C-alpha cells in the first residue's frame, strides 16, 4: 500500500545467448497500419534519424527512422501497402 | 531441486528465405503423396469384396481394431507399405495383414489381424514377414499378442517362399510357443475360417475366443469351429455370438492378466518443443545433396527444446546429447556430416555412458554421399568405425533409429541399422538406402571398363561411358526409394515428420514394457 | 495403529545446582575455543593468498561449494582440523583440502576440493589421507564423487610418505576406477593447474569440466588444458567460461545420472526431543573422572526422547534400545560404566537384533579409567568381550560412532572404533583416546621400575618414582587430546555436543543411499 | 594334440665380454650382501636372549616353523628385512615376527609367529604392518592362518602408532573376524604368555591350542593360560605339554579342515628354462642407466623359454606375451624403455585378454630415467597411460609384480604398485623407487631456485646450485635403496635374481587356491 518496486536479478552471461544476432533490418512497424510514405530507394545511402517510411495506423501517424549509417540494401514494403507489426520494413547492406 | 534455469536448442528458420520456401513445397508434396496412397491401402481389398465381407455379417478388419482398443487410444500401425507393388500384377493392399500396437483394458498390447478381403486372408511371403515382425516387436518388449484370425492359408503359387525355411510360416507357432513360456500372454479370436495349419493359432494360444457361426477350425461348420470345437472337441476356451461379443470378451481376457507396468526409468513432467514441427518441412525439404543441422530437427522433437550436447566441439559430424521425449529420458545420435575417427570415438563413448546409466537409444540416420570426399583415407576410418559397430551390437538399453536422409554402407551399420535389432526403425517420404550412392557406383564401373577397355586397347568412347553409367544410375534410384524399402518389411512404417515426435513418444512408451538388462560388452580394439 | 501412550527418557538438571554451572561453564569454553579455531581454518591460507587467488579470475574454495550445492541446503564439511599443528613450521589449514557432503540437483554427493591458497595446493600426507577417507565415505554410501580440482602436486620434501605405499597418493586413482566400475558417479571439474600426476584425475573420471583459461591438464596453457585438452586431446567433456559456469555445468551433470534414492527401512514422522540440547553442557562438563547417565545423553537427541531399553537390569553399565533419530529407526549403544562379562553379553545379543532387523547402529563410547578397579579378574572379560568385538566387525548394517568420553584399550574396539569402519565417527571436545589412561601408565612404569631397583638395590626413592612418573601423565594428555587425533585423520570432526542430533541425522541420511546387505557372523565362541 | 614345434626366447650371453664380467661381478657383491644381512637377522635377538628363551624348555620361532610344516617342504617367508634400521637406536630383526606360506598336512597355509627372543616379543609399529600383511595375504588367497603366539604387548613408547588407527593393532582382530565369517580357518597356538589385548587372539581363533606349563592368556599361570583357561574358562580347545605336542595338535587340526585344493586354470607338464638362472647376474648388472633386453630375463624363468609375443612390432617399449611358470599358464608384461601411447594402449589391449580368459598376470618392472627426454610432450602420454592403471586397477586375476629395476612417478602405477593390490609384489637387490630419479629433481629445483634467484637479482652462481643439488641427490639415493622400502612393508621381500623362478612358482601355486572372479571394468576413456 506505500508503492510498487521492481528488482531485477542479474542474467548469468552463459544463459543469455552469446552472440545474439546483432544485425537489426530497420525499425519494426510500431503497429498494423498502411504505409504512407516511402522515402528510400532500393540503393540510397542514409544516415541515422534518416526518415525511411511513414505509416498510419488506427489514426496515428509513425516516421520509421533510419537506425544506422549504412546504405540501403532492399525493401521489403511499397505505398499503400498494409504492413504487419514487426515485419521488417528494410534491409541494409552487411558491412 | 529442478528449477535450475537451461538453454534451449532451435532458431527461427527463415520462412521468407527462397530455400525455405522450395524445401517447404518439396516436402509437404512428398507427404500428401504418401498420405493418399495410404488412403488407398486403407480400403484393402475393394468394395465387392468389403461388400461381401459385411454381407456375411463379420466386421471389416479395421473396424475390429477400432471396438478392440480402449475408446479414443491412439492406435501405432506398423509396416502400412508391406507389398507395395511388391509382386508384379498381385495388388496386397497392406500384406494382406494389420499390425500395430494398441491400448487394451489399459494394457500395451501387439494386435495382429488377418484382412479377409485382401485374397481371401491367403499368406503371402511378405504377409509371414509381416506377422514375424510383429511378433519379434512384441517379444522383446514384452506385449500381449492379440490374434484376430481370418485367413485363407498359405498362397501355394509361392509355397517354397512361406513353408519351409526358419523364418517361413513355421516360425510362427514357435513364437507363439516361446512366448507363453515367458509369460507373454497369447490371445487368439477365431473371427473367420482357420484354414489347414492356420488351426494351430487358436489351439498354440493361451486363452482362445471363437465366434459361433463364422468360426471354423480344423486342421465347414461341422468340421471344424463347430460347437464341436466349443464344447465337444474343447479347442473353444470362449464362445462369442458375434464379432462386437468376441472383441468384448477380448477386453475382459485381458483385464484378467494381472498385469501392471512398472518404469525403470525416471520420469519427468512433458513439455513440448519450442518450435513447430511442421517447420521441418522447409529445414529438411527433400534434396539430400543440401545439409542442414540435425539440431534443428532435435529442437522440435524434445521436450521443451532442451538438449544437453556431449562433446560438442570434438567430432563434429556427429552430435550426441541428452534429452527428454514425453517425460523419457533419452540419448540422442544423429549425423552432422561424414563420419571420421572422432566422430566415432565420441559415439563409442557415448554409447558406454548412455548403457551405463539404462538410457534409451535414438538414431537419427544421415549419411553423406562421397561426391565431396573420393577416399580421404578411408582406411582410418575402418579402425575405429568397428569400435561403434560393436558397442551398439552390445547396447541392451532400448533402441529405435529414425532415418531421416541418406543411408549407405557402413554408415548404416555404426548408426543402428535393420541387422542390429532397434526395437523400431522409421523413414521419412525423402531417405534413400543403398550398398553405396548411385553415382559412386557408376564411377566404380566405369573405371573398370575403361581399364579393361585399355588393355584390350579398344577405345572405351565418352559416349560408351554414359551409357554404361545410364543404367546403373536408374537402378540404385529405383531401389533406395523410401516405397521399395518399405515394401518389402526392412523398416516399421514411413512417417510423416511433422508426426515424428509423436511416433518416437508411443515407440518408447511401449519399449519400456520391458525391464532394461545389464549391458555386456566385447573387447573394445583400442 | 501407532496411537499408543509411551514412557519418555530424561530428567530436568537442577540448572541452580554448583555442579551444573561448573559443568556448563568449562564446556562452553571448550565450545568457544572450538568455534574460533575453525573460524581461522576457514581462512585457509590468508589474506595475501586470498588476494592473489581472487586476482586471477578464481573463486575461493569455499565459495566454489556454497554456488555447487542446493540453495541453502546444509553442508556437512569432514575433518576440518586435519594438519592442526601436525607439522612443526607448516601450517596447512585443513590439509589444503575441503571435504563434505552436500546436496547437488537433489542428490547427495561427495565434494572434494584442493584448497589452492594453502602451500599453492601441494599434496601433504595428511592432504592425502583426508582425500582417501573420503573416498572411502563414498564408495561405502555409494555417494556420487565431485572433484573441483586446483593442485600443485606432490610436496617433494616429504615424497616418501605420499608417493609409495598402498595408502599413499596411487590409491586415489585407484578409488576412482573402482567406484567407476560399480556405477558411483566420478565428476571431475579441473578449474586451476592440474600438476604432473593430477592430469589422471581428469582423466580416470566419468565426466570432466575443464575452465577455458585457468584450467591447465599436463602429465602451461598450450602444453595443457588447453583448446587443445577440450578439442585437439579430448580429455575434456565439458568446457566452461569461468568458475561460476564450470558449476552450473557441474550440476546439470547431477542431474542426468538418472538416479533415485530408495530407503530399505521403514519411516515415520520425525519429531524433536523434550529437552534442549545445551542443557548436555552442564550434564557432561569437561571432567571426566565424574560420571553421567549415558539415558541423559539420549533423552536430548532423539525424536520425541522416546527410547525403548533392552535388558535394562542386567549388565546396567551397558545401555542398549530402540529409537528414531529424524523418522530413521537406529539402535542405541552407550557405555554406563565399566564393562563386565554381563555387559558384554548383553551387547552381543542386542547388535544380533539389530542385523536380522536391518537397523542402523549407533555407538556412543564413555569408557571409564581403572582407577576404581585394579584388576578385578579382568581375565573374565577377555573370553567375553571377545564375542562383542567379533558380532561388531561383522555387522553389516550402517555403523556410526560418536566419543563423548574417554576411548581407552580394548573398550575401544568394542564399542566399534576407528579399525572397525564405522560409516562416521566424531568425538566431542571433551574426549581422551589412549592404550590406557595416563595414570595407569605411570603405576605400571612405576612398578617395573621399582622392581628391578630392588634386584639391583640400589633405592629408587619417593621422589625418584614421581621424577619418572611425570613425563608419562604429560605425553599421554598431550597425544589422547581431541586436537592431536582429529588433526591427524582418525575421526571426521570435533563437534559442538548441542549439533550432536543434526550431524547423526545427517550422516544416517546419507548413510542410507545404499542397500543394506545380510549380515554374515563367525563363529560364536559360547 | 600338442606336439607342435615352437621358437624358444634367448640367446647366449658373450661370458667373455668386459660388460658381462662387470656385471656378474657386481651383481654378485649385492647377493652376497643380502645372504649375509639375512643370516644376521635369522639370529633374532641374540645369544643372551635365545638361551633365554632354551632355557625355559620352549622352542626357538624359526624350529617351531620347522617343525610344523611338511617334512622337506619349502618355506615362503615375507618381508625378512622389515625393521632393518627403521627405528634409531633399537635393533628389531624382522620386526619381532616371523610370517610365510608352507605346508601343513599337505595345505598351504600363512604361519604367522611372534619371535620372543626380540624385545620380548613387543609389538612395534612396524611389526603390526607386517602382521596386517600376512593377514591380507591370507584373505585374498583363502590361505588357513596359524598364529603362534608368544607375544609381550605393545610398545607403550610408540603406542600412538600402534593402537588408534584403522590399519593399527585394533585391525588385527577385525581381519580374524572377517576370515572366520568366510570359512577362512583360524587356528591359534598360545606357546608363550599371551599379553593384555593378545588374549583375544586365542579366543577369536576357529580352534585354540595352549601349552601347560608356558602359556599365559589374560585380559602369570593362575591368572590365564591356566588349567583354568584350559576346563575352568573354557577358552582353551586342545592342551598340550611342550611345544612339539602343540605343533603335532596343530598338524592334525589342519587335516580336519575337509579343504581339497581345486584349480580354475589349465595345466600342462613343467619344464626348466633352457638357459642358466645365474647369468642373469651379467646380463642385469647393477647400473640402471645401462638397458637390457627383458626378453632375456623372461628366457629364464619361464617353462622351456617357450614364450608367444603379443604385438610385438607395436609399442616395442612394452614387451606382453603368454608364458608357463611350473605349468601355471601366466600374462607377462614387462618394460623395455620409456612408456609411450602405443605401449599404453598395447597393455590395455593384453590386459583385457588376460582378464577375459581368466590368465594371471606378471609384471616387471622396470622403468626408465627422464635424462634421455626431458618432457617428449608427455601430455599425449596423460590421456593413455590412465587407461592402462584403470584396466590393472579392475583386473580381477591374480597379480604378481617383480621390480627388477627402477619405479619412478606414474610409471609404478601403471605397471601396477603396491597401491594396486598384486597378490605379491618382489624387488631384485639393485632397485631403486622414487617419485622421480633423483638427478631430475634436482634440476627442477636448481630451475625454480635460479629464476627465483633472477627476480631478486642476486646471482646465482655455478657453484650456489651444485651447492644446492647435492643434498637432494643424497636424499633420493638413500630413499631409493632396496634395503630401506623392503625395512618398511613396501614389498613382500628383497630376492636373489637366481631365486626369480622359484619364488614366482610358489608366489602363483599360492594364489590359486581362491577362485578366480569375473572382471569388471569401468568407462574405457577412448
Ligand atoms: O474517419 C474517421 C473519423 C475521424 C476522421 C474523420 C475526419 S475529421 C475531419 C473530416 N471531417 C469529418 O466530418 N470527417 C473527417
Amino acid at each position: 500500500k506505500e508503492g510498487s518496486i521492481e528488482i531485477d536479478i542479474p542474467v548469468p552471461k552463459y544463459l543469455s545467448s552469446v552472440s545474439s544476432q546483432e544485425t537489426q533490418g530497420g525499425p519494426l512497424a510500431p503497429m498494423t497500419g498502411t504505409i504512407e510514405k516511402v522515402f528510400v530507394k532500393a540503393g540510397d545511402k542514409v544516415k541515422a534519424g534518416d526518415s525511411l517510411m511513414v505509416m498510419i495506423a488506427m489514426k496515428m501517424e509513425h516516421t520509421i527512422k533510419s537506425p544506422k549509417d549504412g546504405t540501403v540494401k532492399k525493401v521489403f514494403y511499397r505505398e499503400g501497402a498494409q504492413a504487419n507489426r514487426h515485419t521488417p520494413l528494410v534491409e541494409f547492406e552487411e558491412e | 531441486y529442478h528449477g535450475d534455469s537451461v538453454a534451449s536448442l532451435g532458431t527461427q528458420p527463415d520462412l521468407g528465405s527462397a530455400l525455405y520456401q522450395e524445401n517447404y513445397k518439396q516436402m509437404k508434396a512428398l507427404v500428401n503423396q504418401l498420405h493418399e496412397r495410404v488412403e488407398h491401402i486403407k480400403l484393402g481389398g475393394g468394395e465387392k469384396a468389403r461388400a461381401l465381407h459385411i454381407s456375411r455379417g463379420k466386421l471389416l478388419p479395421r473396424e475390429r481394431i477400432d471396438n478392440l482398443i480402449d475408446p479414443g487410444s491412439p492406435f501405432l500401425e506398423l509396416s502400412q507399405f508391406a507389398g507395395y507393388q511388391l509382386y508384379d500384377n498381385e495388388e496386397v493392399p497392406g500384406g494382406g495383414i494389420i499390425t500395430g500396437i494398441g491400448r487394451v483394458s489399459g494394457v500395451e498390447c501387439m494386435i495382429i489381424a488377418n484382412d479377409a478381403t485382401v485374397k481371401g486372408g491367403a499368406y503371402y511371403p511378405v504377409t509371414v514377414k509381416k506377422q514375424l515382425r510383429a511378433q519379434e516387436i512384441a517379444m522383446q518388449n514384452r506385449l500381449p499378442c492379440i490374434y484376430l484370425v481370418d485367413s485363407g492359408g498359405a498362397y501355394l503359387p509361392r509355397q517354397a517362399d512361406v513353408f519351409p525355411d526358419r523364418d517361413h510360416f513355421g516360425r510362427t507357432f514357435y513364437n507363439q510357443a516361446i512366448m507363453s513360456s515367458k509369460n507373454i500372454a497369447q490371445i487368439a479370436v477365431v473371427m473367420g475360417s482357420c484354414t489347414a495349419g492356420g488351426a494351430y493359432v487358436p489351439a498354440m494360444a493361451d486363452e482362445n475366443i471363437i465366434v459361433r457361426k463364422q468360426g471354423t477350425i480344423f486342421l465347414a461348420e461341422d468340421l471344424g469351429g463347430a460347437d464341436l470345437h466349443c464344447r465337444k472337441s474343447g479347442v473353444s476356451d470362449h464362445w462369442a455370438l458375434d464379432d462386437h461379443h468376441a472383441l468384448h470378451l477380448t477386453r475382459k481376457v485381458v483385464r484378467n492378466l494381472n498385469y501392471q507396468k512398472k518404469l525403470d526409468v525416471t520420469i519427468e513432467p512433458s513439455e513440448e518443443p519450442l518450435f513447430p514441427a511442421d517447420e521441418l518441412y522447409g529445414i529438411v525439404g527433400a534434396n539430400l545433396k543440401r545439409s542442414f543441422d540435425v539440431r534443428e530437427v532435435i529442437a522440435r522433437i524434445v521436450d521443451g527444446s532442451r538438449f544437453t550436447e556431449f562433446k560438442a566441439f570434438y567430432g563434429d559430424t556427429l552430435v550426441t546429447g541428452f534429452a527428454r521425449i514425453f517425460g523419457y529420458p533419452v540419448g540422442i545420435v544423429g549425423n552432422n556430416g561424414v563420419l571420421f575417427s572422432e566422430s566415432a570415438k565420441k559415439g563409442t563413448h557415448f554409447v558406454q555412458l548412455c548403457c551405463q546409466r539404462n538410457i534409451p537409444l535414438l538414431f537419427l540416420q544421415n549419411i553423406t554421399g562421397f561426391m565431396v570426399g573420393r577416399e580421404y583415407e578411408a582406411e582410418g576410418i575402418a579402425k575405429d568405425g568397428a569400435k561403434m559397430v560393436a558397442a551398439v551390437a552390445c547396447a541392451q538399453v532400448p533402441k529405435i533409429t529414425l532415418i531421416i536422409g541418406g543411408s549407405y554402407g557402413a554408415g548404416n551399420y555404426g548408426m543402428c541399422g535393420r541387422a542390429y535389432s532397434p526395437r523400431f526403425l522409421y523413414i521419412w517420404p525423402n531417405a534413400r538406402i543403398s550398398v553405396m550412392g548411385g553415382e559412386q557406383a557408376a564411377n566404380v564401373l566405369a573405371t573398370i571398363t575403361k581399364d579393361q577397355r585399355a588393355r584390350e586397347g579398344k577405345q572405351f568412347s565418352s559416349a560408351d561411358e554414359a551409357a554404361l553409367k545410364e543404367p546403373i544410375i536408374k537402378k540404385f534410384e529405383e531401389e533406395g526409394n523410401p516405397y521399395y524399402s518399405s515394401a518389402r518389411v526392412w523398416d516399421d512404417g514411413i512417417i510423416d515428420p511433422a508426426d515424428t515426435r509423436l511416433v518416437l513418444g508411443l515407440s518408447f512408451s511401449a519399449a519400456l514394457n520391458a525391464p532394461i538388462e545389464k549391458t555386456d560388452f566385447g573387447i573394445f580394439r583400442m
